[PDB]
C-alpha cells in the first residue's frame, strides 16, 4: 500500500541515464522481465505498432556502437525500437514506442541495470546491420547494460518553469 | 595483434564519419563534444596497444568523467584548453613519443 | 532484492489505460508526487524542452473534454504535455519523444499512487491552444487524463511476443 | 609495429582535441569537415597495419579528394551520407571484422 | 434545471464538430466509434432530466463497458444492430416518447 | 420543458446509433457528414433551450446551409476546422459555459 507506492516512485524517480557499462553480460534470466515490463506499454490503438531488436552479439554491438554516435561506451544489450508503418494508424503511435522505450529504461532500474536511449544516429547503416525490412523505421537505440560508476542527477530546471496550474505562467 | 587495432580503427573512422554526417542536424556545441568523445574512443586504444604514460590515462579518466558521467554546466573553452596542454606536454615527452 | 525488483517489475507490467474515472478529486497531496516522477524522464541534451499545464477546474476540464475526442469520462485531473520549442534540437523532433517519455512516466506516477488514465493524444490542436493558453512556441503533444479509476482493470489483447521483438536480427 | 601504431595513435587524439578546441571559433560548418578530416586520418593509420580491402582505398581517396587540393563546393550532407554507407559496406565483411 | 443541460448540449455539440473534424485523419473503422461513443453521452444527459426506463439504464451500461473498457476483439455489424433494436423498442413504448 | 428536452435526446441518440451502424456501408467521408449532422442536431435542441447566442445561431446556419443545401463541392478540413474555432470562441464565453 502505501509503502509499495513509495518504493515505486523512488525505484520511478532514482532513473539516471548509464552510459558506462561493465563488462558484464545481460543475462537471458534477467532479460526476458525487461522485455515483458517493455512490452507492456500503451499503444496508438491496441495495435501493437511496433518492432523491437534485442542485439547480444559482440560484433553487433560495436557495428551498432560505430554506427550510432549516440551510444558512448560499448553495452552489454542493445534495444532497437522502430515504428511499425504496416499498423500505423509524423505519426501520434511513433510517441507510444518511445513511451514502451521509457518502460524498458524503468525495468533496467528494476534489475539494477541502466539503458541511455539515444536518437542521433545513422538510420540507413543501422538499419542495414539490424536486417529490418522496409516499413519498420528505427527510431531509437538503447543500449543498457549494468552499471560500471555511481549515478548523478542532471541539472534541472524549477519545477515552476516547466510545470503551471489550469494556464500558461501561473504557479 | 595488430590486426585487432586495424579492426578498431576501421569501427573508429566509421564512427568519426558517422559523427561527420550526423554534425549536419546537431546543435552548434557538439562540434567539440564529438571531437572530445572520438579522442577518448582513440586514447582507450592507443592505450591498449601503444606508448603507457600515467598522464594518458589520467586524460582518458577526465574524458571518461566529461562524457560517461552527468550531462550539463560544462564550460569548453577552459577545459579543452587544460586537456590539450596536458596531452601536449605528455607528447613533449621525448619517450612517450618518438622522433 | 529479489522483492523489490519483483514489486517494480509488477508495477510496471500491471499497468492498465483507465477511462472510467470515478468522483473523488485528485488532491495536491496526490500531484506533487506524481509531477516530481514525472519530471524525472530523458531530455535530449537535458534541454529539458517541453511543458507541463495541471487542470483541476472543472470549467476548463470540461472545456478540454468537449474539445478533445480522446477523453471518455470526465476526469478530475488533466496534464498537458507540449514541446517547448524555444528549445529545439537542431533548429518531426526527438524531444517529442522525451515528452512522451515523461508521459509514461506520469501513467506509472498515477499507478503506483491508486490512480489512472490513458496517453490520450487524438485532440483538437487548436482549440486546447487557446483553452489552455500556449504560446506560439509551445505545441500541445499529450493530453493525459488522471484520476481516480471507478472500473476494474481489465487486460487487452496483445499480439505475439516472437511478432514483436528479436534478437540481434529480423524473424530470427 | 604496435608501438609506432600507439604512438600515431596519440598523435592523432592531440590532433582529435585541438580541433575540438579549435571548433568553437572555427564556424558550424567545419565541424563535419573535422570528423571527415579525422576520418580519413584515421584511415591512413589503418592502410599499413589494419585489412586491406579495395573499397577502404578507394574511400581514403575520396576523402583524399574531399580534403586535400581543392575547396569549396563539396555538399557535405550527400558527400558525408555517400561516403559512410560505402565504409559500411566494408565493415559487414567477415574478413574486415571477426568479432 | 433547463440551462444546464443546455449547457451540456453546446459542449456535446463541441465534441461532434471535433469529431467530425477528427475522422479526417482517424482511421476508417472510428465513423462508428465516435458516433457510438456520442450516443452514450446523450444517453448519460437524457438519463439526468429526460424519461426514464429500465432498458436504457442496460442500453447505456452496454456502451459504457464497449468504450470505457478494453479495447479490441470487438465486433461492430452485429452488436450495433442489438443496441439500436433494443433502442427502438424502448421508443416504440407510448409512454417513453410523446406524439 | 424540461421532459421535453430529454425526449428528443433520446430520438437524437437513436439517430446516433443509427449513423454509426450505417457508416459502415457508407463510404469513410460521411464520417464526417454523420459527425457534422449531428452536430447541427444538438445545436437545435440547444437553440430554444440554452443559452442563446448570436454567433450560434450563425453557426447553425453554416451547418444547415452545408447539409441542406446543395451536395458537393466542400472542402471538409478548413471548414470543420474554422467553424470548430468560431464555436470555442463562443464557449470561451463566461455566459456560453459557467463550469
Ligand atoms: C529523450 C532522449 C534522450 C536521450 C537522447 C535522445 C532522446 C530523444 N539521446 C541521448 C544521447 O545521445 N546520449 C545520452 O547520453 N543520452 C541521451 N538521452 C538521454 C538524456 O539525454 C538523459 O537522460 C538526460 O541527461 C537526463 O538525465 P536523467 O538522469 O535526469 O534522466
Ligand atoms: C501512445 C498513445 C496512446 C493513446 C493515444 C495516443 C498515443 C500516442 N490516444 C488515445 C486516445 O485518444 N484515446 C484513448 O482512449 N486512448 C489513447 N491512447 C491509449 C491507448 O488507447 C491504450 O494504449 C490502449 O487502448 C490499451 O493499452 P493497454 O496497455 O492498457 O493494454
Amino acid at each position: 500500500p502505501s509503502q509499495r507506492s513509495s518504493h515505486a516512485l523512488q525505484t520511478l524517480t532514482t532513473r539516471r541515464a548509464v552510459r558506462a557499462f561493465a563488462d558484464r553480460p545481460v543475462d537471458d534470466s534477467l532479460l526476458d522481465p525487461m522485455l515483458d515490463a517493455m512490452l507492456a506499454a500503451p499503444s496508438a490503438s491496441n495495435k501493437q505498432a511496433w518492432a523491437f531488436v534485442a542485439v547480444r552479439e559482440r560484433r553487433a554491438l560495436r557495428l551498432l556502437r560505430a554506427f550510432s554516435p549516440g551510444i558512448i561506451e560499448l553495452p552489454p544489450l542493445v534495444v532497437a525500437a522502430c515504428f511499425d508503418r504496416s499498423r500505423a494508424v509524423w505519426d501520434e503511435g511513433m510517441l507510444c514506442v518511445a513511451m514502451a522505450v521509457e518502460n524498458l529504461l524503468l525495468a533496467a532500474h528494476c534489475l539494477g541495470l541502466g539503458g541511455c536511449p539515444s536518437g542521433s544516429f545513422r538510420r540507413g547503416p543501422v538499419r542495414r546491420l539490424l536486417g529490418l525490412p522496409d516499413h519498420l523505421e528505427p527510431l531509437l537505440l538503447v543500449p543498457i547494460g549494468h552499471p560500471a560508476r555511481p549515478l548523478a542527477p542532471a541539472p534541472r530546471r524549477d519545477r515552476n518553469e516547466v510545470v503551471s496550474h489550469e494556464r500558461w505562467g501561473t504557479g | 595483434e595488430v590486426r585487432q587495432v586495424g579492426e578498431e580503427l576501421l569501427l573508429l573512422a566509421a564512427y568519426l564519419l558517422s559523427s561527420g554526417r550526423g554534425l549536419l542536424d546537431e546543435p552548434r556545441q557538439y562540434g567539440t563534444f564529438r571531437c572530445l568523445d572520438a579522442a577518448r574512443r582513440v586514447l582507450a586504444l592507443a592505450a591498449g596497444t601503444g606508448p603507457h604514460h600515467p598522464e594518458l590515462d589520467a586524460l582518458r579518466g577526465r574524458m571518461d568523467d566529461v562524457m560517461c558521467g552527468p550531462m550539463g554546466d560544462h564550460e569548453l573553452d577552459t577545459l579543452l584548453d587544460q586537456m590539450c596542454e596536458r596531452l601536449a606536454t605528455v607528447l613533449e615527452d621525448p619517450d612517450v613519443i618518438s622522433d
